[PDB]
């Protein structure tokens, strides 16, 4: 695989943890869920002409981000993945 | 298939099922999504038949213990019913559990006749159920 | 044919790929294709002075793409062409 | 949680603190809260090409930010912790 | 009440100011006050790479602002502290 430069390729965790409170349960209240893990980086960003300037996530990096519409959503042979603009990255 | 009746008679007749067939009920009442119903969760009979208006469900392959204690509820239910219209929408259900239904296809020469046939049909139902509770003389 | 720099060309691959559920076949529920495969690539991206900017696909590639208003079509000799921008584009 | 540039982390202190007054224990009334314990800064600000340039905020400092649309909260040891610009910041 | 650059902070003065009339007073309609007093002045303007240029405001003036969006409010001594951009500012 191969990202068309500003994107990270990444994989979201599963939706809401259902015993958060320690012992407590809980069902969905339907929201999504912030934590990644990193999959394939882009080799930067172009705009601004100064060279491609790189990003600063990596392979294998467990990220935290804004689960927004600059985040696009795939499956592949069953397998959830995502591609963001590194824009909506808040951390590792 | 829609389900039968409506209110939570609706969900008491799906949980009847459930038992009947060794299933699971999924509901959000339950709080799961039915994305995720397992090959556990999946209710089974020696067979089925549909029809346009009903449908038979022809014995149980669930848990035999599990299925008489669901009758045996029913009936614990009949015992304390809130009324007698709770008593029907609990009655209906014993039965159709423990062995399946009966009709009696009403036959006459006219259609006054038809109904006081019917009405003696209910009356001597009443009757000999009443027999069966008190006995006779 | 040449698109007139930041556009990029392509076919769509199938739309809500209909035999994709291993022995069950799904019918359609109201998405598209993220899908396509390149036609032909610009004259690169005429912005920022130093030099015309480059674009990063190339005409056979199979591509990943976001179905935003950027995409538009096109009619070759009967068929459907797609006309986007490289920003729609994702991955390969 | 290392801030992916321009961003800081901080936990913020307790929404509408009800002692406001003085003596008076004025209650909830519909405030927020603007103080947040800084808990990290990201890896400088990196647009404008010319390398990178620094935040003025450090770690271990109580900041006054907006309640604006780059606070994003998030969980560490049970914590509300809080992620947002230099812009969501405005003073200490 | 250091404000993060760009930023300035003051104190508002006199609510629609009832003695702007002469021998007649004026009343109040709901607006604000436009006139203020530097109580600090941020570390200057950052971009386009070379160190800061300044601001032409300065501590303890008694200087004229546009009172909306811009300016934001802050509670320091149970004062109302204005912490606006330097873009605020009309004059003195």
């Amino acid at each position: 695989i191969r990202p068309l430069h500003d994107r990270v390729i990444v994989k979201r965790k599963e939706v809401e943890t259902k015993s958060a409170g320690g012992i407590v349960l809980t069902g969905s209240a339907a929201a999504k869920s912030t934590r990644g893990e990193v999959l394939a980086v882009g080799n930067g960003r172009i705009l601004e002409n100064g060279e491609v300037k790189p990003l600063d996530v990596k392979v294998g990096d467990i990220v935290i981000f804004n689960d927004g519409y600059g985040v696009k959503s795939e499956k592949i042979d069953n397998e959830e993945v995502l591609i963001m603009s590194e824009s909506d990255i808040l951390a590792i | 298939v829609k389900a039968p009746g409506f209110g939570d008679r609706r969900k008491a007749m799906l949980q009847d099922i459930a038992t009947l067939t060794g299933g699971t009920v999924i509901s959000e009442e339950i709080g799961m999504e039915l994305e995720k119903a397992t090959l556990e969760d999946l209710g089974q009979a020696k067979r089925v038949v549909i029809n346009k208006d009903t449908t038979t469900i022809i014995d149980g392959v669930g848990e035999e213990a599990a299925i008489q204690g669901r009758v045996a509820q029913i009936r614990q239910q009949i015992e304390e019913a809130t009324s007698d219209y709770d008593r029907e929408k609990l009655q209906e259900r014993v039965a159709k559990l423990a062995g399946g239904v009966a009709v009696i296809k009403v036959g006459a020469a006219t259609e006054v006749e038809m109904k006081e046939k019917k009405a003696r049909v209910e009356d001597a139902l009443h009757a000999t159920r009443a027999a069966v509770e008190e006995g006779v003389v």
